[PDB]
């Protein structure tokens, strides 16, 4: 980063792989539902 | 192109399918000197809103973004577009609408004891999350509903606000440098004059409007029958270089005189240092990030999604329309993906998020149009283009010493041309103009010989209601409203016009490919 | 008209048996707001030059003539001529070439010690008695041996020497004021700015070119299909004093910069009041004067009438041609002898004799010419507005808060749109403009269908060396020369030409009507 | 005229008509000299 940054557990690579994660998660849950209706 | 499959992914699959076979004619399209001629002329109309916006946004946001996130983003955006998009006429880079955005979230975190950039990073992952699902649903289906009437409201209201602020540019030239009597001689130039300096103004309009000239000119003389036809036409070609060219050698000529010159940072590094890095911690710089915001950010991710994508769509109507003689085809739902998911991306390095702008998609459409025989022949559907502005916007930085020789004055009668050019294509321009002809100079078009005369005339002037309207609203503290305003338009044309008007007179004034009902 | 009777002053009886009868008509038909605009027009296009060349007049003979000598001549004959002359739309006022013939007669005179006003007094008697054998003997009909090619060479170099005079005025304002980065802020004005100003040259660049477009663009909006026709035709026909206006105004709000202004003197008085008085004794004012530069100024007589008729009777071949629509007549031998005559009684008063200008009556008959639904349709063909110019003309010393407030750059655009628009009838600039079109391009023309492009192109080029052999001339002291230089074309056109072209290519290029051999 | 002018023995009207008189006297001399021409 640049002068002090505060330090965090998750480094930058580590957080936003989490956050992509819950993102891709969170997609897959829509999708599924989605898929799920217009069927039954 | 706008048609629902019902498949998840469907109109992506399609736009992929539909134009990437197109890929090779892609790169042996661009080898002809139009394109090159294109490529100078794009470069500034690319690089100078760049720079002004990115002076502006290190002003109003303490250069936590400036000149170099925004040129780096537009250039690398503007790569990535023109290698994979499935329009390449497009051109992405930032706008007034993203400007006031990033205003309105600096004094929300400014109040909120909020890190802006940190801010910008959650908005950026939920702008991905967002525009995923809308590909994913085709939601960019629903543009189909974009009627002739809005897409010609947005297109000559945008027109308008360009040529507005670029005659603001030049009057508040005139005002830091007035006309006066004396001048204190002994001013301080550096970082700019603090004072009124002599012959500045009145040298800044004789640049600008000698640039509008020549550029006129040279766009007379390549439909002229003066010369021969390949050297009239690869002249007129060229016209804006050759007239940028002129006035920056008169210009360059004149050393006394000061004018304002194009300025681009020193080199690719953060235009704060102290404040944050190329990478931006989604936890907090800092500060910690608060949790509540972290889920807050989707309203003003909904709000830029909005914008961008109003934006982008619109223009990729324009730009597309059947009259333009585009045989190439167009994808919105790829393009779509690809803009917003880029400027979701560039938010994590605090870098802008970019949008495909009209003015500049239009004019590098016109730049590669071909006139046959008057009539639109072919345009120079290529990627070429496109990527080659980016790389020049990419380069800016290491080019000063040419960029700080040109003039603004010379870029604003470039704005002008393009301004005054832009207006070509649109039907309500078209109608605005026949309000100040007797009805019997009205060419044989089916909204004249189809509908009366007061009718036409009625229904052009409901549109400048409209176009009073959205330019209300702009300026306003509530100027980010103005999408919805727009949006507004679509019932109007689907609800109310009906009550006033005939189905074949609406038929003939608002038709998707200027046909006679 | 160029007949020769036979009888002694028969043209001259026959020019006022033509045009006398057209009496009534001569005055009906300025009863439009086209001869009130002509009117505006034509006051500016004759005062300035009066001005400008009476005090340069001044400048070189001590002020023995001057401002206020050129305008009550200009006044008074301008007033005789368009009530007594048979082709009232000509404007009669001082040229080039004769202050350079004031200039060389006031050095001679100084070199012998001679009293330059009474030696002009002598070339002034023998003047009138030069017109007078002419006009007896019918020595105009001469003029028909003067054809189109002799015409169109004098006219385009006249344009064109007109053209530049008009921008060296442009280059001078730049000279005087240079632009600097610092000046002087106590700089004395009176009776002219004595060291360099801001803003000076640089908004007289911005006048001048704001003035020429708005008269072009007032031009063009006069055969636009925009507005209700009758009010269209009307304010094209105002364009040039609706452009001087607007320009004028503008020049008027901006109260800190010093542009040059319109300069009258303050009364009807003699410009030296001790060197001359209005009547001039013919045998000297201060010495007495010899007898044989008495007998000797007949050869400056000759030199005189030589230019006089050349110019005169030229701009009245130029005006009425018959494709000008001129279906009242003309009179050759009438005209030269009220100008000539009236030339000769001014030097009795220590004022100039003037000429038929060419420039000026052109734009005089363009200003009045009524186009067709392209095709001249008729000419507003009467006395009144050349009276009414004249007229202004002797009153411009009275409206001296009227002038003082307009600058000499509206009246520089002005000129420019004369010198631009006086190139429209003259076959010669028309085949230039064909040396840069392609053949395929060139008009259905009876000189283009009926002669080889080359065989042309080389017609075209003997007449471009001869404009180039006469621009010499003029850029020497030779310059009085000129005309003789110019009637060396006549031989040219009769003689020379015949051995290297056709006769039907000749009668299709050199054509007295523009009709297909 | 104006300041001090030399005094010629005519004035100004009766200078300009002894030389009208006489230019008036050489034009019909030459214009009666044309009509004896042509006619013998
Ligand atoms: C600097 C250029 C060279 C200078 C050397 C000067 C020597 C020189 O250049 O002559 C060759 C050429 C004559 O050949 P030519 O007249 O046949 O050339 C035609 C011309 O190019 C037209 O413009 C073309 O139509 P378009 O536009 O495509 O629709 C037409 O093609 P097409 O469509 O009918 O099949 C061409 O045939 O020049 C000229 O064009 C005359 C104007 C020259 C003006 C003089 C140059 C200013
Ligand atoms: C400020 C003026 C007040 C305007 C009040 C606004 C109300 C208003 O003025 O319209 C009524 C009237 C319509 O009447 P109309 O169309 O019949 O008038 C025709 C028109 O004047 C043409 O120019 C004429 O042809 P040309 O040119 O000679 O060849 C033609 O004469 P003709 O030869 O065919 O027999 C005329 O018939 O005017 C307009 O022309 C429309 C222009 C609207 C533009 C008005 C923009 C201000
Ligand atoms: C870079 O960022 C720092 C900190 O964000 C800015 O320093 C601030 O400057 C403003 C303007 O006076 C004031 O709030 C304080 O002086 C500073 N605050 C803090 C917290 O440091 C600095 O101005 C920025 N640099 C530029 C060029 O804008
Ligand atoms: C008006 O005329 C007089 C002479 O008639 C001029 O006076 C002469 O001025 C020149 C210029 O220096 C010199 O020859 C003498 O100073 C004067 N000579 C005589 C005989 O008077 C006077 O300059 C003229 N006025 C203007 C404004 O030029
Ligand atoms: C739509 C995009 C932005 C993802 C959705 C955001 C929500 C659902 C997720 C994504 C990543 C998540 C965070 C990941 C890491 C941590 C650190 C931990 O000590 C507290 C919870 C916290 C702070 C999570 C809170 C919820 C969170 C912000
Ligand atoms: C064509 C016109 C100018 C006539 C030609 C000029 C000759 C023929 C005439 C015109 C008037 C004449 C002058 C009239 C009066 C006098 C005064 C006298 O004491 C001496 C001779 C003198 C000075 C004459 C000399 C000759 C003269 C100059």
């Amino acid at each position: 980063g640049e002068r002090v940054q505060l330090a965090h557990h998750f480094s930058e690579p580590e957080i936003t792989l989490i956050i992509f994660g819950v993102m891709a998660g969170v997609i897959g849950t829509i999708l599924l539902i989605s898929y799920g209706i217009r069927r039954l | 192109p706008l048609q629902q499959t019902g498949q998840l992914f469907g109109g992506l699959v399609r736009d992929i399918r539909r134009r990437y076979p197109y890929y090779l004619s892609d790169i042996t399209d661009a080898f002809s000197p139009q394109v090159l001629a294109a490529v100078i002329f794009i470069y500034f109309a690319a690089l100078s809103p760049a720079i002004t916006f990115g002076g502006l946004l290190g002003e109003k946001t303490r250069n936590q973004m400036g000149v170099s996130e925004l040129l780096i983003s537009t250039a690398v955006q503007g790569i990535l577009f023109a290698l994979l998009g499935a329009q390449p006429l497009l051109v992405v880079g930032f706008s007034g609408p993203l400007l006031v955005f990033e205003e309105a979230f600096f004094s929300f975190c400014e109040t909120n004891g909020l890190e802006y950039i940190v801010g910008r990073v959650w908005i950026g992952f939920w702008l991905i999350l967002l525009v995923v699902l809308v590909v994913a649903f085709e939601g960019s289906f629903l543009v189909r509903f974009i009627s002739r009437y809005t897409q010609e409201i947005f297109s000559f209201l945008i027109s308008l606000i360009f040529i507005y602020e670029t005659f603001s540019k030049l009057i508040k030239i005139f005002q830091d440098h007035p006309l006066q009597k004396t001048y204190n001689y002994n001013v301080l130039m550096v970082p700019k004059p603090q004072g009124p300096l002599p012959n500045t103004a009145l040298l800044s309009l004789v640049l600008m409007a000698g640039t509008f000239f020549f550029a006129m000119m040279l766009r007379k003389f390549k439909n002229s029958s003066y010369f021969p036809g390949k050297l009239r036409r690869v002249i007129g070609d060229f016209g804006v270089p050759i007239s940028i060219l002129i006035m920056v050698l008169v210009d360059f000529f004149i050393q006394d005189t000061y004018t304002q010159k194009l300025s681009v940072p020193d080199g690719f590094k953060v235009s704060n240092s102290s404040a944050r890095g190329w990478v931006i911690h989604p936890l907090g710089l800092r500060s910690e990030f608060p949790i509540w915001m972290m889920f807050a950010s989707a309203l003003p991710a909904l709000l830029v999604f909005i914008l961008i994508f109003l934006e982008s769509q619109i223009t990729t109507l324009i730009v597309s329309k059947p009259e333009r003689k585009m045989v190439k085809g167009s994808g919105f739902h790829l393009d779509l993906l690809l803009v917003v998911g880029m400027g979701g991306v560039a938010a994590l390095f605090g870098m802008p998020w970019l949008s495909a702008t009209t003015v500049r998609s239009v004019t590098h459409a016109n730049a590669l149009t071909v006139m046959g025989k008057a009539q639109i022949q072919e345009v120079k559907e290529q990627r070429i283009s496109g990527l080659l502005v980016a790389v020049l916007v990419g380069l800016s930085i290491l080019m000063e010493p040419i960029l700080s020789r040109i003039p603004l004055a010379v870029l604003f009668g470039i704005f002008l041309y393009m301004g005054v050019t832009s207006l070509s294509g649109i039907q309500l321009f078209d109608r605005i103009l026949l309000l100040f002809k007797p009805p019997k100079y009205h060419p044989d078009v089916p909204y004249v010989k189809r509908v009366k005369t007061w009718r036409m005339h009625l229904f052009t002037g409901i549109q400048i209601i409209c176009l009073a309207v959205l330019w209300v609203v702009k300026s306003t503290p509530a100027s980010l409203a103005l999408p919805f305003v727009l949006i507004l338009t679509v019932p109007l044309r689907r609800v109310l016009l009906p009550l006033i008007f005939r189905n074949v007179e609406l038929q003939c004034l608002d038709a998707d490919d200027a046909k006679a009902t």
